[PDB]
């Protein structure tokens, strides 16, 4: 696979990187955002 | 006073004086743009 590829270009100033367990017939899979304070 | 201070002052710290709307709770802006307060467009530049 291409990898990253094309999502993103530069990274400046990268503060945060969390890494662990990954999130994801049909299979449905539901998502909440909620950004708060 | 014995760390954060020299004669010739220090850079390395920074401050935001000017911001178009008030930060919400526990956000951080590291944008760099122009604070554009004046209606025509200061464009990367400073003005008036
Ligand atoms: C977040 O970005 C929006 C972009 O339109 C801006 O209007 C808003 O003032 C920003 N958040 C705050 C409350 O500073
Ligand atoms: C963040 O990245 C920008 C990239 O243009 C840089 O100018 C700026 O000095 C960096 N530092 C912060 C935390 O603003």
């Amino acid at each position: 696979m291409e990898s990253e590829f094309r999502v993103y270009s530069s990274a400046n100033n990268c503060t945060f990187e969390y890494v662990s367990q990954p999130f994801l017939f049909k299979n449905l899979r539901e998502f909440v955002f909620k950004n708060i304070d | 006073n014995k760390l954060d201070s020299k004669v010739s002052g220090n850079y390395n710290y920074l401050y935001r004086l000017f911001r178009k709307s008030n930060l919400k709770p526990f956000e951080r802006d590291i944008s760099t743009e122009i604070y554009q307060a004046g209606n025509k467009p200061c464009n990367g530049v400073a003005g008036f």
